[PDB]
């Protein structure tokens, strides 16, 4: 296959939509993998995503220690 | 209640040579002839890699410390604060701030000089992180910040109001929270004409962003004499090497090639050592910004003249070209007054010393007010304690101490 | 081992070594190979040494991080901000290892978070109270003081509140009673 990234020309890959971990850097965001039998090329994930419940009068407390 | 700003360069421009095109251009002689001074090349790539995952690198410990991305609720009272120009705006493609885009836009037929330096073997390859990522990664910091705390910093992110994180950190600096409670309007008000004042200076003032350019400038100098060297003679004939191979015969012109191989090679040498100590500097200057991000916005810092000029209350990171900006909030004193006072109070014969603040006088009654503020109470035994007699200490005063018991035997 | 490897280079003389130079060609004119040999090898052993003294350079930057986090999170114990590890630190034990140091960091972590709610200041007998050292919390039908990072309810009294002016100024303000406790052994 053929992938245009900002960082030049991709051949051998196959591009996917998901978003894991980088494993191999190549640039522009876009790292590649050796998964499924084959390389995937994907775009990096941050991190999982999360709010925060926030009001004028909530607070959170701990109970227990590690 | 001040506001200012200070600027940390984090990273470098990564860079790649190309040996054959730079030494002997399009020539295959020349190329042939290279064969023999060994090794010379490789150690140039593996150098220059080293520098280009090193920035990388950088650009990852600095800005990667939070493994959860926060998003602020849609409504937007935080107890009077505005914060409407650091929070992300959603109009514009960028996902930026209006700050960011001021810093942005204040550092910067015919052929483009990038198209010509690579046109002779320098090119320059893209960072691993692009401009959106790391733009998350400060929302992500500042949501965290203003919802939950310094509780992210070393655990679950533990939601609170506002005006209590202030009054905690007021508690943290040495004053009572009822100071905050009963002037939450004015310090809102103060943060926010600072803000703005903020907002004037970068909108009007043009140096504040001396460090990241002289980085550019500097990388652009060392490009610009390494392409100017190329037109030197270096004791031959002429720089143009298939003159040399068509005016005079192959004795000589072996001559005339090693003159020009041997300075060639030094000029690369001395650049790949002058790119060496400034990537080492620019090392130092990341691991100084990646603690000031861990001490300073992460929690509140007792450091004097680290997180601020003043007493520290919170800090604010933003992005910026190859660099980090912080906004660092702090509290300073004003409006002094003169007074009186003694070191301890000799009442019943023994002497009272005061259990937190410092006694004064206005020149008649004597009290015991708290130290970076002006709260007069009356002296009592709940604020008080008591420690031999008072012939031994220098400068010892005679008063009255309120005992808040006999009033209550008698009614 | 690169540094080694260098030795076979020709740097333009007619060998890579100084014998067979020196038996087959006059001293007039072998002093030219002679010159371009000592130059080639003199470049790369001073090559080898500057690269030398910058990893010195950092491995002593290294060094004197080390110094301070033994002196500071070893010796004592340190309210810098993920300094000696990640949460609260309490204490850290060194080892060593070939070339280096290895730090164990013990530290303490919050969890089981629970919610609740809570008011700034209590406005009893027109008077504001505010806490001590703790946090006003409530349950949905009494109210507690607990302190930060740990649930430890108790009853609101004056021995855990302070009184500062009245109760029309603080936003947020809630009513509820302080328990006095001179006054029950006085009637008793």
């Amino acid at each position: 296959n053929v992938f245009q990234t900002r960082a030049g020309c991709l051949i051998g890959a196959e591009y996917v939509n998901n978003s894991y971990e980088c494993d191999i850097p190549i640039g522009a965001g876009i790292c590649a993998s050796y998964q499924t039998q084959s390389i995937i090329a994907y775009t990096m994930s941050l991190g999982a995503e999360n709010s925060v419940a926030y009001s004028n009068n909530s607070i959170a407390i701990p109970t227990n220690f590690t | 209640i001040s506001v200012t700003t200070e600027i940390l360069p984090v990273s470098m421009t990564k860079t790649s040579v190309d040996c054959t095109m730079y030494i002997c251009g399009d020539s295959t002689e020349c190329s042939n002839l290279l064969l023999q001074y060994g090794s010379f090349c490789t150690q140039l790539k593996r150098a220059l890699t080293g520098i280009a995952v090193e920035q990388d690198k950088n650009t990852q410990e600095v800005f990667a410390q939070v493994k959860q991305i926060y998003k602020t609720p849609p409504i937007k009272y935080f107890g009077g604060f505005n914060f409407s120009q650091i929070l992300p705006d959603p109009s514009k493609p960028s996902k930026r701030s209006f700050i960011e885009d001021l810093l942005f836009n204040k550092v910067t037929a015919a052929r483009d000089l990038i198209c010509a330096q690579k046109f002779k073997g320098l090119t320059v390859l893209p960072p691993l992180l692009t401009d959106e990522m790391i733009a998350q990664y400060t929302s992500a910091l500042l949501a965290g910040t203003i919802t939950s705390g310094w509780t992210f910093g070393a655990g679950a992110a533990l939601q609170i109001p506002f005006a209590m994180q202030m009054a905690y950190r007021f508690n943290g600096i040495g004053v009572t929270q009822n100071v905050l409670y009963e002037n939450q309007k004015l310090i809102a008000n103060q943060f926010n004409s600072a803000i703005g004042k903020i907002q004037d200076s970068l909108s009007s003032t043009a140096s504040a962003l001396g460090k990241l350019q002289d980085v550019v400038n500097h990388n652009a100098q060392a490009l610009n004499t390494l392409v100017k060297q190329l037109s030197s003679k270096f004791g031959a004939i002429s720089s143009v090497l298939n003159d040399i191979f068509s005016r005079l015969d192959p004795p000589e012109a072996e001559v005339q090639i090693d003159r020009l191989i041997t300075g060639r090679l030094q000029s690369l040498q001395t650049y790949v050592t002058q790119q060496l100590i400034r990537a080492a500097e620019i090392r130092a200057s990341a691991n100084l910004a990646a603690t000031k991000m861990s001490e300073c916005v992460l929690g509140q810092s007792k450091r004097v003249d680290f997180c601020g000029k003043g007493y520290h209350l919170m800090s604010f990171p933003q992005s910026a070209p190859h660099g980090v900006v912080f906004l660092h909030v702090t509290y300073v004193p004003a409006q002094e007054k003169n007074f009186t006072t003694a070191p301890a109070i000799c009442h019943d014969g023994k002497a009272h010393f005061p259990r937190e603040g410092v006694f004064v006088s206005n020149g008649t009654h004597w009290f015991v007010t708290q130290r970076n503020f002006y709260e007069p109470q009356i002296i009592t035994t709940d604020n008080t304690f008591v420690s031999g007699n008072c012939d031994v200490v220098i400068g010892i005063v005679n008063n009255t101490v309120y005992d808040p018991l006999q009033p209550e035997l008698d009614s």
